[PDB]
Order: structure tokens, then sequence, then C-alpha cells
């Protein structure tokens, strides 16, 4: 029972890590779409 | 030689009218051009 409840807790701390590492890719994906605004706002200054 | 004068006087001030009416008319163009940009500065901070 110990040892089938260690390997739970292991898991649970992959769990936190692979969620930290999937809200990294929702974050930076927002990050991209800031950037593809901007990028339109700076071909409109080109446009100016 | 007087109405001479006078018409050159008339002449300069026609095209001197001319350019400032231009000169507005290019004011104009470009505040639309930087409204789009600042349409474009607000999505930006929505996206962030």
């Amino acid at each position: 029972i110990s040892q089938s409840e260690t390997y739970r807790r292991r898991r649970q701390e992959w769990e936190i890590q692979r969620n930290n590492a999937e809200a990294e890719l929702k974050q930076i994906d927002a990050q991209l779409k800031s950037l593809a605004v901007r990028r339109e706002a700076a071909v409109l200054q080109k446009t100016s | 030689t007087q109405f001479g004068s006078t018409l050159q006087n008339i002449i300069e001030r026609q095209d001197a009218e001319a350019l400032n009416a231009l000169l507005q008319n290019q004011a104009a163009e470009l505040i639309l051009t930087n409204l789009s940009i600042q349409d474009k500065t607000i999505e930006e901070l929505d996206a962030e």
C-alpha cells in the first residue's frame, strides 16, 4: 500500500509539472497573438 | 503697371490659398491613418 501510494504521489508531481508546461503553451500562444497584432500596427505605421 | 502689380499679388495669393487648402486636406489623411493605428494599439492591449 505504501509503495502504491508512493507511485501515486510521484505521479501527482508529474501532473503538476505537465500542467505547468501546458499553461505555458497557452500563455505563449497568447503572446504570439499580441505580437501579431503589434506587427499589424507596425505595418500601418509603414503605411502612414 | 498698377494693374500689373495688383494682378501679381492676386496670383500669389490665389496660389497661397490653394496651398493652405492642400495642407489641411493632407492633415486629415494622416489623422485617419493614425486612428487606425490607435485602434490596433487598443487591440494589442486587449490581447495582453
